[PDB]
RNA sequence: CCCGGCGAGGGGAGUGAAAAAGAACCUGAAACCGUGUACGUACAAGCAGUGGGAGCACGCUUAGGCGUGUGACUGCGUACC
RNA sequence: CGAAGGUGUGCUGUGAGGCAUGCUGGAGGUAUCAGAAGUGCGAAUGCUGACAUAAGUAACGAUAAAGCGGGUGAAAAGCCCGCUCGCCGGAAGACCAAGGGUUCCUGUCCAACGUUAAUCGGGGCAGGGUGAGUCGACCCCUAAGGCGAGGCCGAAAGGCGU
């Protein structure tokens, strides 16, 4: 049986939350808690977040225990980005980008 | 530095005013061009 | 100064390849209440090497 | 004027309730009626501590095109087309099949 | 009903012919960005292909073959308007 | 008993091309022979939209400056209370006219806005607040200048004036 929890439209660079997803993919949930707890980085609560509702599911829609879970998915995409006019010397505009992301988590048994 | 516009309504109202177009025929045919466009605002005038 | 030709995602992948983060090695266990921290400080709850220090 | 009309008696003829029998209830401007025990629906209704209300999940009727009915005739046991008349000083109905006022 | 800040976002149950028809809603191309598998690459010099050619993985098999992916080594070779 | 369109595979002609079929899609397509054209794109420092590179690099707007204890909160370097420190003081204090128009006070929320977090705001939503015989405007009087009954002048339109 796989689980899967997600979080869309999440107010960060997919750039910068994939350097903390690349900590924790194979590992038991148990270990990555503790990885997580530890990593002092933006990203880590966000992830840490979606990992705790994947195992909240896991329990109560398909009956399975904690103790024998994995990660075995673990992705982020891209997601739409805002567009905002910064002012620059002279009388000169820029164009800013406010990027986001998807965050993907799947845990099972096997 | 001191820029170009600086703003006072008495100046703006004698200037381009409903009165001050009405008084001569090439203020008339301003208005009539702009109600044949359709302009919501006519004049300056409140 | 600005580039004459357009680099390419393999070099993009080349000169980030050593952008990846370290975790920690392990973490440890107070003699008197059981609970993980990291080493050389003191735990959420208050002790350190089994003396409690803040109520 | 219109032939199908409040507090009739009814047939259906299109639909997945194809051959059942009810009575109007009420005629809306559109072009449709609310049939009695006819085009049921289970709406998931949210409660509202205003009006002492609760929720729950409720079977209610949903309106039918008009042009899917048909006026029942009791005589012939069979559905039936409608036409208009003058008989003493005023516009009736009747039906087609054999020519009788209802 | 459940996780979460009495959030945002999500997993089930239920409606419907259909929910990768869920309100950022018919179909859903390309540039661009990722996760997984097979093979190549840390003594090797240039328009990145073309002719020759081992080894490895995989599907048939009339057990004789063939197909499909990758491609060490070697001849020739300075884009388009 | 699955149309156009999208995506793979097999065969076929000298070429522009053609035919058959698996998955997606959910209601339209068109033989043959003739007729008519907004009939075929890689370039024009072409036109409109979407997305890359440089790069997680430069920068975050006066070098007047901060430390600690308690409170609330899911979370406090920045919000509230307290003690200490520093800066201006012919201003970086208090008040009128012009210009703006609800930005004013109270409760509640943190998506977007605030070059960072925000429990905070001149941000979102709802409710409240401007009381005159003597303060101003309106009113009586004229300056520079404007308009101007009759009048003078000018192809028309108009110009100057009692």
């Amino acid at each position: 049986m796989e689980t899967i929890a997600k979080h869309r439209h999440a107010r960060s660079s997919a750039q910068k939350v994939r350097l903390v997803a690349d900590l924790i993919r194979g590992k038991k949930v148990s270990q990555a808690l503790d990885i997580l707890t530890y990593t002092n980085k933006k990203a880590a609560v966000l992830v840490k977040k979606v990992l705790e509702s994947a195992i909240a599911n896991a329990e109560h829609n398909d009956g399975a225990d904690i103790d024998d879970l994995k990660v075995t998915k673990i992705f982020v995409d891209e997601g739409p980005s805002m567009k905002r006019i910064m002012p620059r010397a002279k009388g000169r505009a820029d164009r800013i980008l406010k990027r986001t992301s998807h965050i993907t988590v799947v845990v099972s048994d096997r | 530095m001191k820029r170009t516009f600086q703003p006072s309504v008495l100046k703006r109202n004698r200037s381009h005013g409903f009165r001050a177009r009405m008084a001569t025929k090439n203020g008339r045919q301003v208005l009539a061009r702009r109600r044949a466009k359709g302009r919501a605002r006519l004049t300056v005038s409140k | 100064a600005v580039q004459q030709n357009k680099p390419t995602r393999s070099k993009r992948g080349m000169r980030r390849s050593h952008d990846a983060l370290t975790a920690v090695t392990s973490l440890s266990v107070d003699k008197t209440s059981g609970e993980k921290h990291l080493r050389h400080h003191i735990t959420a709850d208050g002790y350190y090497r089994g003396r409690k220090v803040i109520a | 004027a219109a032939k199908i009309r409040r507090d009739d008696e009814v047939i259906v003829l299109t639909g997945k309730d194809k051959g059942k029998r009810g009575k109007v209830k009420n005629v809306l401007s559109s072009g449709k009626v609310i049939v009695e025990g006819i085009n049921l629906v289970k709406k998931h209704q949210k409660p509202v501590p205003a009006l002492n209300q609760p929720g729950g999940i409720v079977e209610k009727e949903a309106a039918i095109q008009v042009s899917n009915v048909a006026i029942f005739n009791a005589a012939t046991g069979k559905a039936d087309r409608v036409g208009f008349r003058f008989e003493d000083g005023k516009k009736v109905r009747f039906f087609k099949s054999n020519s009788e006022t209802i």
